[PDB]
RNA sequence: UCUCUC
RNA sequence: UCUCUC
RNA sequence: UCUCUC
RNA sequence: UCUCUC
RNA sequence: UCUCUC
RNA sequence: UCUCUC
């Protein structure tokens, strides 16, 4: 590093408000709901608060539900299950919150300011909670791309409205299916790229596709999307191009950013226990997420017959986004070995409506890991003719032995400092196989 | 049957990134 | 020359008299510190020494430093490794001063004065250490730019609060960096580049981009960056053109000053030994350092298994600036060959914290050059899509065997007055390859 | 492999200037 | 080639 | 105010 | 492997 | 085209 | 009052 | 009490 630590001292004390707006805003809302200690900590109602502040600032869909007024269900206000436990057993109620008042308690938290910074960590923990429970096989194939390509599908659920954040942590086959959503939709109506609205289309065709020109990593593939990005009226070619450079991303991987976007009944115990985020500054990617990990306890809805460690190894790996990680180093890391998604005996973590809410029973989810590690932004040692037979010839000189990441290992929760890395010493390796 | 083929690396650790080389030079 | 001479004679000896402000401020913080003759020479202690000056003059930083408190960290207390020798063996103390005490002394040494000026010089000389040292390829590849640009990076780490000098040694490189990160922020935030924030953001855009441009040679390039400099609201296209601007740098070199900036333990030993710079003078770009060097001893510590010739070397390069020069001239002027960075067996001259003073030892560095020669603020002869065109068509047209400074040589030490140049006949040729 | 490309003259000597044209130029 | 500077 | 690993 | 996103 | 005039 | 060639 | 076309 260099005199860049003030700069670097600045992020951590923006990130740290940030979640202490989040956290605080959580805390006002547990108030608001009357839902006990053991209650605000259950996953399931983090999830519903967070959906409804998602849902109150989203300014497009509330314009069209407004000018548009759905079946029964009026625009203005949001809702969703809040699961109370009463004499033991848990029961689940439909809340209703008018949705200016969702805007006015999440502005109050921040002292009067929109902080949209909040609301993308939170779209963002969603969009890693769903990658880590489903695959969207059924959308690669209305597309068109290979199912097999599913570790290229990070941050495939964000909403556009997520700004640059989102955009850094949406993998390349997220940008691949867009781009590919788009060819498709210019080929089926040609007054596509056309018109006012064409400008707009086309503004955000270049934009889209900089930003995975910015994300691969070796130059011709930085190349071949320029090229792709150059023709006015993309055709076949250019998808069938889009979908070349997709499947070299398996082996030339590109640079995908990773952080740990937890719940907001973490945020909301710390700054109850009195962490001040805006004091101390906070890290995505460094140890600060691991840690706080460490000294939280959170309890999830169980339903019957499931086991409470696959839930919880789930959960940990939303929390980490280390759904298309390896394996190895994902049970290295933890202490405890992580099983892949076909043998993980549990569900999502969402409960459905349709559910009786008298044999679910709920469980604490051991977010614990024996280790911590630097999430990283990077891929790893990736070392219109021309530009194809250029990327065949780097992928065929790949191996799946080449060592990456050379001398950075894996540090203790004692070493906040990173001071002394443990190189792993290497059974599965895909969760999604 | 379809599945994971490769390894995004989240972590930043000493690793070799494996993915299935056959069923992915097949394709060419 | 001309009647300017009195004017190259001022400023000769202002130049001199901040040196006998820095040397003088050294000799009284070792008196103040209790530094034997062997632990004043070191060169680790007098980077602690440098770093402490720096950090107290640090009005920003003070000021966020107060207004937030650091974990453990008085916001009024500087300080740094001192290490001192007992017994044969070296040993590490982490020293502690207040910040007033430390411009109070700084204060006294330059006769009551800020000087600034030899704040930059010691920031300069730090800087340039930093360049031979390391590669910053991580900055370059998170702000877009290709990491095989290393050549421009000259100065990247000075902070923002060195003057004009700090602008006239950084390279072209740094100032497009700079200007990269400032269109990120306003592609991330369009709030940018609007309000009284927007008055500030703009005019220093402006300035920047402004001495960028008086950074170039031909007028083409000076023309891209002024239509650059134009758009109120920069976006992709700015940013494109910037890369551009920079890739042609490589070929149609910047005008980037270099200068000797020696570490304050030289210029102690000068001042205690009698030398008077105010009245004989100095020039940063003449014989004056080249000859302060040659009769100077400064010592170093040295890690297990490390080559003390290697680490001269480094010390030598980071003294005149050389780390992105052609190796053969270094060589040639050195007198010894000089190796690569791949090839040197050494690690950064500051020691870590996490590190046993008791395997390491001290010694002598070899900063004698055989030959002495003037450092030069050129470059070489170098003699939308228009602008673009015609840049391609001038970087086409150079070769990598045009002749440069076409009669100009190399001098003797004896040579004071450089009346016999001595041009070289002519191996690797990049430090950083 | 990435690395150094070009030369920046920091000392007045009469030189050649190298820089590596082939990869220069291949960007363009 | 991003072990942290969104 | 919906839901679903393949 | 498309239980709905033409 | 800055072989010294920061 | 930190640290690191790529 | 110096010197140099670009
Ligand atoms: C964290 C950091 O590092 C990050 O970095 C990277 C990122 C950058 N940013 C970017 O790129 C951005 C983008 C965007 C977008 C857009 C724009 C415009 C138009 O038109 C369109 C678009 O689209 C999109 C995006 C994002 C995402 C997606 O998905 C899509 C932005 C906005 O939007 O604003 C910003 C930034
Ligand atoms: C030595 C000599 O020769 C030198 O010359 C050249 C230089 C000149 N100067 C200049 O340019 C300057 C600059 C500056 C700056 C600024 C200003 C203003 C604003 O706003 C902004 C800015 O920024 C910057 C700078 C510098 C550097 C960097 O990096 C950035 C100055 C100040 O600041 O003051 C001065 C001068």
């Amino acid at each position: 590093t260099d005199g860049e630590r003030q700069n670097a001292t600045e992020i951590r004390a923006s990130v740290g408000k940030m979640i202490d707006g989040i956290g605080r805003f959580y805390i006002q809302m547990c108030t608001e709901l009357k839902l006990s200690d053991y209650e605000g900590r259950l996953i399931q109602n983090s999830l519903t608060i967070e959906r409804m502040v998602l849902s109150a600032f989203d300014e497009r869909r509330n314009k069209y539900l407004e000018e548009h007024p759905s079946a029964g269900k009026d625009p203005k206000k949001t809702g969703g299950p809040i699961y109370r436990r009463v004499d033991g057993k848990w029961r689940r109620e439909l809340i209703l919150y008018d949705k200016e008042e969702i805007r006015r308690i999440w502005r109050q938290a921040n002292n009067g300011d929109d902080a949209t910074a909040g609301l993308t960590h939170m779209m963002i923990w969603h969009s890693n909670l769903n990658d880590a429970t489903y695959q969207r096989t059924r959308a690669l194939v209305r597309t068109g791309m290979d199912p097999r390509m599913c570790s290229l599908m990070q941050g495939s659920t964000l909403p556009r409205r997520s700004g640059a954040a989102g955009a850094a942590v949406k993998g390349v086959g997220t940008m691949v299916m867009e781009l590919i959503r788009m060819i498709k939709r210019g080929i089926n109506d040609r007054n596509f790229w056309r018109g006012e609205n064409g400008r707009r289309t086309r503004i955000a065709y270049e934009r889209m596709c900089n930003i995975l020109k910015g994300k691969f990593q070796t130059a011709a593939q930085r190349t071949m999307v320029d090229q792709v990005r150059e023709s006015r009226n993309p055709g076949n070619a250019e998808f069938e191009d889009l979908i070349f450079l997709a499947r070299s991303a398996l082996i030339l991987r590109g640079s995908v950013a990773h952080k740990s976007c937890l719940p907001a009944c973490v945020y909301g115990s710390a700054v109850a226990s009195g962490y001040d985020f805006e004091r101390e500054g906070y890290s995505l990617v460094g140890i600060d997420p691991f840690r706080l990990l460490q000294n939280s306890q959170v309890y999830s809805l169980i339903r019957p017959n499931e086991n409470p460690a696959h839930k919880s190894q789930l959960v940990w790996m939303a929390c980490h986004s280390a759904a298309f990680e390896d394996l190895r180093v994902s049970s290295f890391i933890r202490g405890t070995k992580v099983v892949p998604r076909g043998k993980l005996s549990t569900r999502g973590v969402q409960i459905a409506s349709n559910e009786n809410m008298e044999t679910m029973e709920s469980s604490t989810l051991e977010l614990r890991s024996r280790y911590w590690a630097i999430r990283t932004r990077s891929g790893g040692n990736t070392n219109t003719s021309d530009m194809r037979t250029e990327i065949i010839r780097l992928m065929e000189s790949a191996r799946p032995e080449d060592v990456s990441f050379q001398g950075r290992g894996v540090f203790e929760l004692s070493d906040e400092k990173a001071t002394s890395p443990i190189v792993p010493s290497f059974e599965g390796s895909y969760f999604f196989g | 049957s379809s599945g994971q083929i490769s390894i995004q690396p989240t972590f930043s650790v000493q690793r070799n990134l494996p993915f299935d080389r056959p069923t992915i030079m097949a394709a060419f």
